[PDB]
């Protein structure tokens, strides 16, 4: 139904930013500041083109490669009738939802270095709660949240 | 067009609930795939369908003269419908964090016949057995108690299954029509049901 | 230890070959034959690069894409003492040996086309049996097998 | 240079059984993860080693001390450890399919004192219980007998485990020090011991 937060931690140029959202947002700001690593955070969440390729080295904050690259989106899902993007999120996740919690949802992502194969491995998660969150159901190349989520990215 | 065609006319652009008293044989099986074939062509949406059989390897049979599609149907029997889609996932949700979430279906060994001693079977024996009376299902009425309790369930199956098709209804108990007509007076399902009337 | 079998079905120009096999295989033949789509049912069975994109339509044969490819390979593993790439694979796998059948190993790629997101998942499996292959256990974009098997593939 | 750097070339660089004469306590979590550490820079092959504590807070201690590591290094309890690598992949290759594959330890309820009783009810009612002595250990026993009738098993223990690193030796069983011996004379398997002066 809507977006309501996204919180950024150790990735390229955000230690730990949280930031509200809602539907229908626009960023700016100055040059070299980091626009566009703002949007590359949602393509790495929700897009599979670009997590098919994992992190390297410079997706770390000041190259460290030794933090955890963690994002975590929130939607408020308060709203179950008259909407379908609702019932939409509903019928693929099916059981890590709470009926105690039933009207906030989490998608998560967390990323640890490997620092032998060089390699930044991406698991993906979502959950009702912000302590356990399971993992994604999914078999072969693609998991469920590519059956909810499709990310149309513009530039020209 | 003659009357084959015209109650296929009739069976096929109607959208409500559809009863259906055949007789023996004739086709229930074609008029099956011909009328979800029409629904999964008809619907551009992301609903689904559960195909609700008796015997896994009919509805083998209707999966294999489907194919292989991405929108999730489920196919399969009665007891697999309500061991995946409703107790699995909801028994921690309905009955409290200390209820278990796996379990082993087995229904051979038990023949308690009390709810209450039951559910003390299903939290401390771990496992899931049936009443001694073949009239009245253990396992229908934990799935109309968790569709009862939990709001998750509800909310899970008005939104994934817009149509469920029903095969061989006489064969059913009262359980079984009470959760039936639990999901389609409640949650506004369309459900569809066939089957012919006595014929032994 | 040892490779013993490919079976090829459904791929690109092959509807089912079986091919004897050895360590040290060289493959000959002529022009527009099917030697390069031989070694790429190796770089889509062993090497993830290649295998992280799926199959388009033009992967399958004669453009059917209603029939499964199927790729198969079999190991012999009649060496465990000595060998120390019988102890490399035999520590990853861990689940679907069996000691009756202690000598085979079979590693296999299923995939069947989508044709609503136009789009063929590949499913890897391992077993020791022909019957019962489970799937490759696997967290985000890293399975088992990338574990064992390192391609080195060499084009000039 | 000199004696210090001799006694730490000497105490540094061994590579076989290691047995210390040293208290409990009094930073010996220092020098164990300080050998932790010590065993992952100095290897360079496919080999992977264990790590077995009682508590779940030294546990998650000793996890935050190293951090993360991709060699397959497992840090647990013993029952965590017998169950995930001993158990549960080798019960249906030891005993047949009848067993089943997932479980869950619940304790609080049987009180059964005999492995034969205690093999037909997880025949049975697929449960297991605790003995009435409380020096016994079921799970180790079961353990130790599908290690000695698989092959496959020693197979991965041998192929994968290269050294287990003990902690807590003061309070424990003989069927854990006979599964160890187990570990030890045959599929070769070094033995890192801490323990106590006298008594405590
Ligand atoms: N891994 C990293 N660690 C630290 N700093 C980084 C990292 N990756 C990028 N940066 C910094 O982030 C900035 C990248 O600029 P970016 O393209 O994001 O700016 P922008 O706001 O989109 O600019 P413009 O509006 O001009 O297009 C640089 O200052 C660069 O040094
Ligand atoms: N999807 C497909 N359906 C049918 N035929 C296909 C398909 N993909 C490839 N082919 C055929 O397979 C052949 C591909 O040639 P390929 O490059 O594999 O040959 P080669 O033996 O390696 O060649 P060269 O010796 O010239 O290097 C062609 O004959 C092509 O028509
Ligand atoms: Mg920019
Ligand atoms: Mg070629």
């Amino acid at each position: 139904m809507k977006f309501s937060n996204i919180t950024i931690k150790n990735f390229r140029n955000f230690e730990k930013v949280n930031i509200n959202l809602d539907n229908k947002n626009v960023i700016f700001g100055m040059n070299d500041i980091g626009k566009t690593n703002f949007l590359y955070a949602l393509r790495f969440l929700l897009d599979k083109e670009i997590r098919k390729f994992g992190f390297n080295k410079s997706d770390y904050h000041k190259h460290d490669t030794s933090k955890k690259i963690e994002i975590i989106l929130t939607l408020d899902l308060s709203n179950y009738e008259k909407d379908e993007d609702t019932k939409k999120l509903i019928s693929v996740v099916k059981g890590a939802r709470t009926s105690a919690n039933a009207d906030v949802f989490y998608i998560a992502l967390e990323s640890k270095y490997d620092d032998k194969e060089l390699y930044g491995n991406i698991i993906l998660k979502w959950g009702s709660e912000l302590d356990n969150l399971i993992d994604i159901p999914g078999r072969g190349n693609i998991n469920a949240l590519d059956n909810v989520f499709k990310v149309i990215y513009i530039n020209p | 067009m003659i009357e084959d065609e015209m109650s296929r006319e009739q069976i096929i652009k109607d959208g409500g609930n559809i009863l259906v008293t055949a007789g023996a044989g004739s086709g229930k099986t074609t008029i099956l795939v011909s009328k979800i074939e029409a629904d999964l062509k008809e619907n551009k949406t992301h609903y689904s369908i559960a195909a609700v059989t008796f015997t896994n390897k009919a509805a083998k049979e209707i999966e294999g003269r489907l194919g292989y599609s991405s929108r999730g149907n489920f196919i399969g029997t009665n007891d697999g419908f309500v061991e995946s889609e409703i107790i699995r996932p909801f028994i921690k949700d309905a009955f409290g964090n200390d209820y278990p979430d796996n379990f082993t279906a087995e229904y051979f060994d038990n023949q308690f016949a009390s709810y209450d001693k039951g559910l003390q079977v299903l939290k401390y024996q771990n496992i899931l057995g049936t009443y001694s009376n073949p009239k009245k299902n253990f396992k229908f009425q934990l799935a109309l108690d968790i569709l009862k309790k939990s709001l998750v369930a509800r909310q899970y199956i008005f939104s994934k299954y817009f149509k469920i098709f029903i095969d061989e209804y006489q064969d059913s108990d009262k359980d079984m029509h009470n959760l039936f007509m639990y999901l389609k007076d409640q949650l506004k399902i369309k459900l569809f049901i066939v089957g012919d009337p006595k014929q032994s």
